Order: C-alpha cells, then sequence, then structure tokens
C-alpha cells in the first residue's frame, strides 16, 4: 500500500513528471543541468551552483549546460541523482519521495547496467516502496488505445520502431537507432557553421535546438527542393539579430531518413520502421502496416508524416494499406501511457516491490521487465 | 482530514449535506489529494489491524473464545458504521474525483474488511446462542448432564456454520476442560469424607452417567 | 519552525512595504544588508536539507522501550532510518557524534532495564537468558 504512482517518462531531451491518473503531465522540464560559468562577485547573486527546471531556462546565457543522458543512456549518474530530485522539489510534485511507487521509462535495447543502476538509485536514494521500468513505446500504443500497431518512437536522444502485438512488445523486431533529435540539431549546428553563421556554447546549442523547432521541415522531395534556388528565411535570435537559413532549413531534418549524411552505415527512419516491420510474422505484417503510430518529439517536424508515407510506400510491398497515426500529443503520448498502465489495479501485481529488490537486487528488476 | 473536516463543519452549519463542489478548485491540487489517499492508506492499515486478529483456540477456555468472536462481530459492525459515515464517503468521493482510484478500490478490497464480516456473519450462529453460560453456573450433577446436553445440541447447529474442523475439535476440548473443572468443583464441596457409602454410589452413578452422556 | 516562522514573517505586507520605502529613498544600506547578512537563505536551506533525516526519527521507541528484544528491534529502526542520510548533505561527523549519542541512549536504556532485572539476584539460567539477550543486542549494534 501506497500513495498514487508517480509515472516519470525521463526523456534523453526533456523529462516529463506527474501523478498517475493526469490527463497530461502537468510537470515537464527539459533533461539538462546547468551550472554558472561565470565569476559572482556581489552578495546577492543566483545561488546554487546547479540550475534545473525553468531556472536554468531563465538564465540560460549565465550557465554552462550538461546533458546527462545521451542517447537513452545516462552518461552522468550524479546529475542524473539531482535531476530526479528535482522532479521531487518543491517546484515539482511538492511531495516525498518515500511514499509514491514509480513508473520509469526506458528506451528498447538500452544497457542492462543502465537500468540496475536507475533501479539502485530509486530504491536507495530515494527510497521508492516501489518501481517499474517499462518502455516507452508499448506505453505510447496504449495512450494511443490500440493494442497492436507498430510505434515509431522519434526522440532527442534514440529513435526506434517497435511493433506491439495484443500489447506484447515482439522483442525479436525491435529497430533502433541511436539518431534522434539530438543528432538533428547537432547537424544543424554543423550547418549552420558551413552559413557563416557559428556556435559554440552549450547555452547556444539551446538557440541552435530552437531554430531546429522553430524554421526547419521535411521536403516531400529532397532532390528537387535541392537543385531550386532556396528562400532564405529569416529568423531573429535572442539578442534581436536575425540570420538567414535558406538550404540548411530542409537538409538538416534530412539527418533523420539519410544518417549517411554524418557517416553513419546506419538505417534510416523510414527503413528502421520498414524492417521492424518486415522482421515480424509474415501474417502480422498486414495489419503492422496498417497500425502504424507516430511518437516523440523529432516527429513533429512539417511534412514529416508525407514523407515517412512516401518513403514506407517506396519500401513497403504493393496491395498494402499503410495508414500512419500521427496524434496530436505526440509529445506526451507515452507519459500517458504510463498513466493509463499505473492507474489500473493490475500495476499493483507489475512493479518490483522494495522488499522483493531489497532480498534479490537486480534480478527483481530483469525477471519483473519482461 | 482538517479541511474535510472545516468544510463539513462550514456546510453543516449552512444545513446542507457536503459535496465534492464545495471544495472548488483544492479537488485539483495534488498535495490535497495525496493528503487524503494518505490517510486513507492509513484507515486500511488501521482497518486490517482488527480484521487480520485471530485468537489461539487450544489456548484460554470456551467462553474466552466466544467472548471474543461476539466482541469481534461488535467491532467489525463498529468500524462497517464509521465506513459509512459522511466524513469517510466524502474523502472517498474526492479521492475518485481526482482519479486516484488505487485508495478506492483498495478500500473496498484491500481491508478485507467484507470478507471478516462474511465470516464472522457465517460464524454467528454458534456464538449467538453458545450455552455454556448454564454450565458454568451450574451446581447439581443433574444440571451439569443437562447443560452438556444442550451444548451438544447446540453443536449440532455446526451443519449449517462455517468453521474450522480443527478449531471445533479444539473447542471441544475447552468445553471438556471446562466441564473438568465444574465437576471438580461441584464434588470438592459434597464433602465425600462426612456421608456414607450408598450416597457416595449415587454421587458416581451420576458421574458415570455425565461421562456416557459425554 | 522558528525559521519557517521568520521566513512567513519576512513575507509580509508590513516588511515588504519597509523595503520598498527604503530603495525609494535610495538607503540600500539597509536593504542589502536585510536581503544578504540576515543568513535565513542559508539557514533554510541547511535545515530543509536538514529535515529528511530529523523528520519521524524513531529514537522514541528506543526511549520508550522495556525489554531487550523492544531494544534490539528500536535499534534496527533507528540505524534504518540513519540510512537516509545519503539523501541529505549532513555532515558526516556529525552524523557520527549522532552515533555517539544513539549509544549513549542505548547505554542508558540498558542500564535501566538491568537494572530492574537485578541480574545478580536470579538464579543462574535466568541470568543467562538475559546475558544472551544483552549480546544479541550488541551484535545488533
Ligand atoms: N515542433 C518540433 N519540431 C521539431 N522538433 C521538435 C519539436 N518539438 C520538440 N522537438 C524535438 O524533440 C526532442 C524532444 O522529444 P521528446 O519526445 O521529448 O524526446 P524524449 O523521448 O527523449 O523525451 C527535442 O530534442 C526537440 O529538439
Ligand atoms: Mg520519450
Amino acid at each position: 500500500i501506497a500513495n498514487q504512482p508517480v509515472v516519470i517518462d525521463n526523456g534523453s531531451g526533456v523529462i516529463k513528471a506527474g501523478f498517475a491518473g493526469d490527463q497530461i503531465p502537468k510537470y515537464c522540464f527539459p533533461n539538462y543541468v546547468g551550472r554558472p560559468k561565470h565569476v559572482r562577485v556581489m552578495a546577492g547573486a543566483l545561488e546554487g551552483d546547479i540550475f534545473i527546471g525553468p531556472k536554468a531556462e531563465e538564465h540560460r546565457g549565465l550557465l554552462s549546460i550538461r546533458y546527462p543522458m545521451e542517447h537513452g543512456i545516462v552518461k552522468d549518474w550524479n546529475d542524473m541523482e539531482r535531476i530526479w530530485q528535482y522532479v521531487y522539489s518543491k517546484d515539482q510534485l511538492q511531495t516525498f519521495s518515500e511514499e509514491h511507487p514509480v513508473l520509469l521509462t526506458e528506451a528498447p535495447l538500452n544497457p542492462r547496467k543502465n537500468r540496475e543502476r536507475a533501479a539502485e538509485v530509486f530504491f536507495e536514494t530515494f527510497n521508492v516502496p516501489a518501481l517499474f521500468i517499462s518502455m516507452q513505446a508499448v506505453l505510447s500504443l496504449y495512450a494511443t488505445g490500440r493494442t497492436t500497431g507498430v510505434v515509431l518512437d522519434s526522440g532527442d536522444g534514440v529513435t526506434h520502431a517497435v511493433p506491439i502485438y495484443e500489447g506484447f512488445a515482439m522483442p525479436h523486431s525491435i529497430m533502433r537507432i541511436d539518431i534522434a533529435g539530438r543528432d538533428v540539431s547537432r547537424f544543424l549546428r554543423l550547418y549552420l557553421r558551413k552559413e557563416g553563421y557559428d556556435f559554440h556554447s552549450s547555452s547556444e546549442f539551446e538557440i541552435v535546438k530552437a531554430i531546429k523547432e522553430r524554421a526547419c521541415y521535411l521536403s516531400i522531395n529532397p532532390q528537387k527542393d535541392e537543385t531550386l534556388e532556396t528562400e532564405k528565411a529569416q529568423y531573429y535570435l535572442p539578442d534581436g539579430s536575425t540570420i538567414e537559413i535558406g538550404p540548411s532549413r530542409f537538409r538538416a531534418p534530412e539527418l533523420l531518413f539519410r544518417p549517411d549524411l554524418i557517416g553513419e552505415e546506419s538505417e534510416g527512419i523510414h527503413e528502421v520502421l520498414v524492417f521492424a516491420i518486415q522482421k515480424s510474422d509474415m501474417d502480422l505484417r498486414r495489419t503492422l502496416f496498417s497500425n502504424i503510430v507516430l511518437s516523440g518529439g523529432s516527429t513533429l517536424f512539417k511534412g514529416f508524416g508525407d514523407r515517412l508515407l512516401s518513403e514506407v510506400k517506396k519500401l513497403a510491398p504493393k496491395d498494402v494499406k499503410i495508414r500512419i497515426s500521427a496524434p496530436q500529443e505526440r509529445l506526451y503520448s507515452t507519459w500517458i501511457g504510463g498513466s493509463i498502465l499505473a492507474s489500473l489495479d493490475t500495476f499493483k501485481k507489475m512493479w518490483v516491490s522494495k522488499k522483493e529488490y531489497e532480498e534479490d537486487g537486480a534480478r527483481s528488476i530483469h525477471r519483473k521487465t519482461f | 482530514h482538517p479541511m474535510i473536516t472545516n468544510v463539513a463543519k462550514q456546510c453543516y452549519e449552512r444545513g446542507e449535506k457536503p459535496k465534492v463542489t464545495d471544495f472548488g478548485d483544492k479537488v485539483e491540487d495534488p498535495t490535497f489529494l495525496n493528503q487524503l489517499q494518505s490517510g486513507v492508506n492509513r484507515w486500511i492499515r488501521e482497518i486490517q489491524k482488527v480484521t487480520k486478529l485471530d485468537r489461539d483456540p487450544a489456548s484460554g477456555t470456551a467462553l474466552q473464545e466466544i467472548s471474543f468472536w461476539l466482541n469481534l462481530e461488535r467491532a467489525l459492525y463498529r468500524i462497517q458504521e464509521k465506513r459509512e459515515s459522511p466524513e469517510v464517503l466524502l474523502t472517498l468521493d474526492i479521492l475518485k474525483h481526482g482519479k486516484r482510484f488505487h485508495a478506492t478500490v483498495s478500500f473496498d478490497t484491500d481491508t478485507g474488511l467484507k470478507q471478516a464480516l462474511e465470516t464472522v456473519n457465517d460464524y454467528n450462529p454458534l456464538m449467538k446462542d453458545f450455552p455454556l453460560n448454564d454450565l458454568l453456573s451450574a451446581t447439581e450433577l443433574d444440571k451439569i448432564r443437562q447443560a452438556l446436553v444442550a451444548i451438544f445440541t447446540h453443536l449440532r447447529k455446526i451443519r449449517n456454520t462455517k468453521y474450522p474442523i480443527q478449531r471445533a475439535l479444539r473447542l471441544v476440548e475447552a468445553i471438556s476442560r471446562d466441564l473438568s473443572s465444574q465437576l471438580l468443583k461441584v464434588l470438592g464441596t459434597r464433602k465425600l469424607m462426612h456421608v456414607a457409602y450408598e450416597e457416595f454410589e449415587k454421587v458416581m452413578v451420576a458421574c458415570f452417567e455425565v461421562f456416557q452422556t459425554w
């Protein structure tokens, strides 16, 4: 027995937290730690060397930004502990961690040590009554309400196509690549450098991320738009200066469909989806093609749906209906799924209890997650 | 919860029943709902402290067992009354409003109050008219035999009462212990030394008639 | 609690109006000193950081224990609660001094219970039972 479970979808880009049963995640904030890089000289300056959440965004020019997660894998565990502490602070969730079961999310095919260390942190440092490390794609499909389909979740750190049959994620058909929104923004930074506009600072990488979110689109025909004269839309920087983007506007999100633009010999996002579908059973391929669900932030590019549909039709067999679903709540689909799962009474039978972790350890999460 | 108590006081002063809407935006406050749910968890713990009670049938006399079961029924009905009170129902309704269904479903089922009430009511026919008061008050061998026959005539009603066979057997052992104590006390007062042998034969005839009835 | 009371007083309209009036008169000495030299922010941070360890300490169970098994269980609870120090930023030397103090309380409680036991008066087997219970308490420690 414990309080209402707390859902924490910890992405590489932004963490989304709330209590189970809420319609949307009420507590969303970027997943980075900001530390001041300048010299504090006077009394009355900003307090604390660690800035997380909207306090980091308000003073963004003052801070060096560090991302703990990279490609869905926690690289700095002290920063991850700080961020999860902030999730429980008086600014977010206003509650003690010793009272609420947690439903953490983890991207598929992650390292085992990542899940083990996450459970160790959540059971030792935060002393949670219970824990359940879920997978993002199956939760997104639960949020959509369907039971069978393919979830092509493309987040900040990792993109992956996961087919689910009657609620069970087929584990031998999961396709994953590490090219995601952060890679697209790094590519955009490189192209802006090739256009004369140079950004170095970790705080200016957030300006590059904003440029990606604001003025970038996917052209239906890359070669046709490539040869034509560009329009050079102008973007207003935070300081008031302007920059003319031009060809970098559409070649930056092209990285999702062509990783070879950065020398990676990995599949494209359309190839990820189609190979996940074609690696599954021959009986399920028709219903998997007829049920494709987009998710994550990187699926919000202008013209993403039409471009992916064209690519999948190019790769898919003929006489097979293709229906890519792009719900409005793509950013919070996986969190809404975690909230739906945690509301059920069956979730009581799913979590690893605190005593179970105390007596077993990593094996408890290893059997219970799978 | 103090806030629920204050709102109940306010709505009773107006001569109206309480409602979820009387709290307004406080129903959407996550901290308030978390406090209510923690209180409901505490209530579940306290109710489980009572509904999980049991007593070893070997230890203590049969009167102790019957008193324990009757008091268990008396406390379970009191808890059932307290669960239906306006304050508890209002707390549950508020928690249901915020989609905190875990607390409400647990309070319905996890308490075990329904199972405990069903079992204690199933035990009711045996404890309702258990006639050991006559035996414990009996001071003559004829009255002891009559009380024993009544005790077993009442134990005849165990067919339509759920009871463990081993527990009923230990209860019969307790009845035997009480019979032994009563016979010892009665025969102690007879002062066998100050009376003749024919009355001794009568007394032992009555005692062994009681034993054959047993 | 006292620091929370002081903070609540600081946010009251009277204090804010006084500081605003002093700012409008360019009397920045008092306002800057009030903002910085109080130490209220650092004290609030420290006590709030320490609160999880101090919140609901089970020391009373050790102080109210009158039997050796109860003392052992209270010690288990006390050390399980002291394991919460990781979440805080409590000084470790201060934690060791707190452990010293908990040892002092354990010694006092054991002395009280053994004084009620009257060890030398009772038979030897009862003495051995009390001794093995006490040494189980020490092994638990
Ligand atoms: N409207 C948008 N257009 C393009 N990219 C976006 C948009 N909104 C968010 N993003 C990108 O999506 C990423 C966040 O996606 P999200 O689903 O939060 O990932 P995660 O699963 O790691 O939480 C960010 O890196 C951001 O660059
Ligand atoms: Mg995600």
